[PDB]
């Protein structure tokens, strides 16, 4: 009870881990320019 | 006659706190756990 807040105890969890894992891509795409604008 | 009845009456009561001494056991199973979860922090510090 005196160090439920120490990382020793929370940190990794290999038993039941507590992250999930996000993608994130960024892209444009460039159409019909002058070869207005898109 | 009387010093069997006493005998008996003895080992009675020790079987129950011999019974008793499970559960003592089972706490140890935890405690094993616990430490072994601590191991598992301080490998990936390590190795961080």
């Amino acid at each position: 009870e005196r160090s439920k807040l120490s990382q020793e105890f929370l940190y990794p969890h290999l038993n039941f881990p507590n992250v999930k894992f996000l993608r994130i891509f960024i892209s444009n795409v460039s159409e019909n320019q002058p070869w207005n604008a898109t | 006659f009387l010093t069997n009845e006493l005998i008996r009456l003895q080992m009675e009561k020790l079987d129950a706190k011999l019974n008793h001494l499970k559960k003592l056991e089972k706490f140890m199973e935890l405690e094993r756990k616990t430490l072994e979860r601590q191991q598992e922090n301080l490998l990936i510090q390590r190795l961080n």
